[PDB]
């Protein structure tokens, strides 16, 4: 397949890794009471490990010669879940954060003692401002088009 | 009360409460959807 | 405000805080931590105590009478504590979410007036209905004052509001006590009352 | 009394009820700028008209087919049915036709009245209306573009937009069209909601 990698569900090294992982935990479960707190905790993580391997298999990840799920970021549409849709989500959240911060800075820039509102947050103003980040992309686009995102005069 | 509200909004305390809330949120999210290497919904 | 200078205090002999001049219904000068030294915060907390006491009076009724009336064999209400999961015609989520929108709109109306007194009084469909009350927390209206029992000159009404708030403080403590009693023991409140009255010297919290 | 989305909250300063459908609803401060507002009123109108047409064509055929008059596919399937032409052919046709019409509309948004006249026949222009509601030939029955009439269009358009949101989310989590959803709910309501769906 892409870059010579093979679908983990059909790979052999990916399975071997899963069985080996599951094997060692089972050993930790032994030498204790069969239904003890520690034993119950070990069981829980065994089931968790089995779920993680099956989830990896289901999502169609690519496995190399070591059986480790490699991530493709070239833009192939069979793999947007690996980098590009999480990337769009990140860009959204980071723009939210930055836009809210910038909005706040602009709003408090007009007092006489603006540093007072920086070492001691005006939380009412901040809570009024936080939710504009939800629409930050449209606001920023229209601010760029308006020409008011970038300060002229500098 | 007013002054307690002020002090509770000083930068270090505001930021520790913010980051504790953020940590709680991320911890719970990964407690419900653990071992996530991708976005598998759409 | 009638600044009762010599009202009976919770701690006799000690001066009440300055922001508590007896203006509020049932003011006994109790604010050691000074949680209400701000006029806006004072107002907000007056609203909070009132709504808490009303909810808690409704809850104290709905806990203590059904089990005092099913202890005696009148009907068969289950234990108020585990009364949450005994299934009904639907699931808890459908009823909770349906009720949340229902309860939510009324709460929003209260917020609209708590933060802006007398700006939501009238009805959105038939604008001729006009909830009566002129004080925040005391909305009146045909809906909340059909009997008009306390629309008289501000004398009896002031002693009527104190009555409400005192019953309400008692109810808040009552409801919390039933929850604490139900967590510590494993019985019902009427059961605890009957036991402590059967053997007062020995059947108390110092029984574990 | 310009309408209030939240009875206890005052309305923003940039909104002054001049525009039809103004209920003081802009919590996120999206139109604090006049030019932003002027662009957004056009955006809302065109989105709402498209949504009206869209959920009309999405829902009305469904009840028409489910009461046994026509036999149309589901909207989430009708694209797969093959028609007299390839799908890509239809797509590029629509692309070229839409590109010319949208460009025209854009040129009038940017400079009102600059594209009123027919570019082929130099007679047959448009009467000087106002941006967003282009009268003339786009108004054959010649109804009165009254303010209350404009408000009705804005009110309906917003309802259609919410209806479309509902249609797509409903189909994504349920697995079927809108009318099947409604009849299957009102069949037994207390056990057919989102709670049971999720
Ligand atoms: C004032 C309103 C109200 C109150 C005080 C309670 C109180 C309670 N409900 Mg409850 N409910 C309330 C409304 C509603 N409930 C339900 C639906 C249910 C269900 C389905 C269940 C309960 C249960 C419970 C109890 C669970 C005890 C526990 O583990 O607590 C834990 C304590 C906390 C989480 C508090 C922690 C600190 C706090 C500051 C946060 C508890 C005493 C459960 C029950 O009966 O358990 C025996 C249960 O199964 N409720 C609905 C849906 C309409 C409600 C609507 O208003
Ligand atoms: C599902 C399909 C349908 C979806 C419909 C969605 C609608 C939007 C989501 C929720 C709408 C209801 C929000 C809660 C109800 C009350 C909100 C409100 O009026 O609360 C009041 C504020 C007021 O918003 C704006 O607030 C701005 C600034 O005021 C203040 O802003 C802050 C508010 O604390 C500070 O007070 C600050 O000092 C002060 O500047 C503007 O200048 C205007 O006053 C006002 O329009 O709305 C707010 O954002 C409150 C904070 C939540 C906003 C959520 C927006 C949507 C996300
Ligand atoms: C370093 C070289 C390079 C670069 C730059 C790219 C770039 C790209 N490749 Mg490619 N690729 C490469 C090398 C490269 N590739 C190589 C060497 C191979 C062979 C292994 C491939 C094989 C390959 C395949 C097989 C495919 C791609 C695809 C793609 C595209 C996927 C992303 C997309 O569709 O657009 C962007 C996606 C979006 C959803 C757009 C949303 C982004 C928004 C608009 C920006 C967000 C900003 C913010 C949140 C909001 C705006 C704010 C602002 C207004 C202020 C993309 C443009 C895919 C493709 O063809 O694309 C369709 C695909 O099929 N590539
Ligand atoms: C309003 C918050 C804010 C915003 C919008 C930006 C925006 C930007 N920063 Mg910056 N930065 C910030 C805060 C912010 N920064 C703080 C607090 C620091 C001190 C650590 C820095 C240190 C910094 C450096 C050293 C550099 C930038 C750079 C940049 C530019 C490139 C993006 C980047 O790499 O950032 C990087 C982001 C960081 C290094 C850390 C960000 C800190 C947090 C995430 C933001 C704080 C938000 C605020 C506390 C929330 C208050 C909201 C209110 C409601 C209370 C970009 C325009 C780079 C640049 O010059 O571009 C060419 C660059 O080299 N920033
Ligand atoms: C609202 C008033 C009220 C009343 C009338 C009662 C009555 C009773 N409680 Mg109870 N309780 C209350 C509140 C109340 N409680 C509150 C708020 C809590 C949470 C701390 C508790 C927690 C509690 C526990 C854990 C237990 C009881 C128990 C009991 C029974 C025996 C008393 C005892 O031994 O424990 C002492 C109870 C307390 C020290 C809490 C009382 C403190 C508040 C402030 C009430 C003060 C009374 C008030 C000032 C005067 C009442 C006015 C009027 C009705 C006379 C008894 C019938 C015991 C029982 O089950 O009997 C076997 C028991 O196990 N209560
Ligand atoms: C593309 C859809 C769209 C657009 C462009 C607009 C645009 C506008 N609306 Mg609006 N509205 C819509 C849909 C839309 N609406 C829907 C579906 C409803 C039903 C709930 C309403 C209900 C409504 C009311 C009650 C009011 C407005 C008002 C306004 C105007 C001021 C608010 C504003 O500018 O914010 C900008 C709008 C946007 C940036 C749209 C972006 C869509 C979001 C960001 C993404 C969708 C997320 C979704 C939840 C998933 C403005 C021109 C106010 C007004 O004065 O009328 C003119 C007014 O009071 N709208
Ligand atoms: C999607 C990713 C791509 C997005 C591209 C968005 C459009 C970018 C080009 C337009 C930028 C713009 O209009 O502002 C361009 C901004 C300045 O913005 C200009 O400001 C002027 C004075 O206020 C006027 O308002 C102009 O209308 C405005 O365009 O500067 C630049 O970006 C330099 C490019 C040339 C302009
Ligand atoms: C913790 C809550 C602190 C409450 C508080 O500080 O406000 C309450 C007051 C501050 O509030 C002030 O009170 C003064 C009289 O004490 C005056 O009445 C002022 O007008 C009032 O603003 O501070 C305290 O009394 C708390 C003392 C320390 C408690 C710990
Ligand atoms: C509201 C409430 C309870 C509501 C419960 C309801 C509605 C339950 C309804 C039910 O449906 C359930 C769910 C189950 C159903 O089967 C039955 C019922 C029962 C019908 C309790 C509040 C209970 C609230 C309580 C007890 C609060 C106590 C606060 C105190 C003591 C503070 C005092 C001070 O703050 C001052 C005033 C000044 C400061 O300076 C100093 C200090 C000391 C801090
Ligand atoms: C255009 C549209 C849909 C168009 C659909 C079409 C053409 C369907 C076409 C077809 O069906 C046919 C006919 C036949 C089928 O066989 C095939 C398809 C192809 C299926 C929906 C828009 C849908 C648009 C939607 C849902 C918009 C939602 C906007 C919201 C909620 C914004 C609210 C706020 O913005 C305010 C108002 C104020 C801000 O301050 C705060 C917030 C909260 C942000
Ligand atoms: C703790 C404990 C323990 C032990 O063991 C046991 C016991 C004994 C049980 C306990 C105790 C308890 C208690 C104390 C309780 C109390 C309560 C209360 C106070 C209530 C009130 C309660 C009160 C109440 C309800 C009241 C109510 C009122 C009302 C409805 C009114 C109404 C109305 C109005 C508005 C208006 C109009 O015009 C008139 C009318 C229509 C008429």
């Amino acid at each position: 397949d892409i870059a010579g990698l093979t679908p983990c569900k059909d790979s052999k090294q990916f399975a071997k890794r899963e069985k080996q992982s599951i094997k060692k935990l089972e050993s930790s479960l032994k030498l204790y009471a069969p239904d003890s707190a520690p034993a119950l905790a070990i069981n829980a993580t065994i089931e968790k490990t089995k779920r993680r391997f099956d989830n990896y298999g289901k999502q169609g990840l690519l496995c190399g010669a070591d059986g480790l799920p490699h991530l493709i970021v070239s833009g192939d549409q069979r793999h947007w879940g690996e980098f590009i849709t999480p990337g769009i989500l990140f860009l959204y959240i980071a723009g939210w954060i930055g836009w809210v911060g910038r909005s706040y800075l602009i709003a408090i820039r007009d007092d006489k003692k603006p540093t007072q509102k920086e070492i001691i947050i005006d939380v009412p103003l901040a809570t009024g401002l936080v939710f504009r980040g939800f629409s930050w992309p449209i606001a920023a686009y229209r601010e760029l088009l308006n020409g008011e995102l970038v300060a002229k005069d500098v | 009360m007013r002054d307690l509200k002020t002090y509770l909004s000083v930068a270090p305390v505001a930021s520790t409460l913010w980051f504790a809330a953020l940590a709680g949120l991320l911890i719970e999210i990964n407690r419900f959807f653990p071992d996530a290497l991708t976005f598998p919904f759409f | 405000t009638v600044a009762e200078p010599d009202r009976p205090l919770w701690f006799p002999g000690s001066t009440p805080p300055p922001w508590l001049d007896g203006s509020l219904p049932g003011d006994f000068g109790f604010d050691p931590l000074g949680l209400g030294s701000d006029p806006e915060s004072l107002r907000w907390n007056v609203q909070a105590e009132l709504v808490h006491s009303r909810w808690a009076m409704l809850g104290a009724a709905g806990i203590f009478i059904p089990e005092f009336l099913t202890k005696l064999g009148i009907l068969n209400t289950p234990s108020w504590y585990t009364a949450g999961e005994q299934e009904y015609f639907t699931d808890t989520t459908t009823l909770f979410i349906v009720e949340l929108v229902f309860i939510g709109w009324a709460e929003g109306r209260r917020w609209a007036d708590i933060l802006n007194p007398g700006c939501v009084n009238t009805d959105p469909i038939f604008p001729n209905n006009k909830l009566t009350g002129t004080d925040v927390g005391y909305p009146g209206g045909l809906w909340f004052d059909p009997l008009g029992w306390g629309s008289a000159s501000p004398q009896k009404l002031k002693e009527l509001r104190t009555k409400e708030i005192k019953n309400g403080r008692l109810a808040m403590l009552a409801v919390m006590g039933a929850w604490f009693q139900h967590i510590y023991t494993g019985t019902g409140p009427i059961d605890n009352l009957f036991a402590h009255l059967a053997d007062p010297g020995h059947a108390t919290i110092f029984a574990a | 009394k310009k309408g209030e989305w939240l009875p206890g909250l005052a309305s923003p300063g940039y909104l002054t009820g001049s525009l039809p459908g103004d209920n003081g609803f802009d919590p996120l401060g999206l139109a604090e700028d006049p030019e932003n507002l002027k662009w957004f009123v056009q955006a809302e109108l065109v989105n709402g008209r498209w949504a009206m047409l869209g959920v009309a064509g999405m829902l009305l055929p469904e009840v028409f087919t489910s009461i046994g008059i026509i036999n149309v596919p589901k909207w989430y399937d009708a694209g797969k049915e093959e028609y007299f032409a390839s799908s890509s052919t239809l797509f590029v046709i629509e692309f070229i036709l839409f590109h010319y019409v949208e460009i025209r509309r854009w040129q009038d948004i940017k400079n009102p009245g600059s594209v009123n006249q027919d570019p082929i026949f130099k007679q047959y222009s448009l009467p000087a209306g106002e941006v967003g509601y282009p009268g003339g030939i786009f108004n054959p029955l010649n109804f009165a573009p009254t303010l209350e009439a404009k408000e009705k269009e804005i009110a309906n358009g917003r309802l259609a937009m919410l209806a479309f949101l509902g249609f797509i989310i409903q189909h994504n989590v349920t697995g079927k069209g809108p009318f099947d959803n409604l009849l299957q709910h009102i069949s037994d309501p207390w056990h057919n909601t989102i709670v049971q769906t999720l």
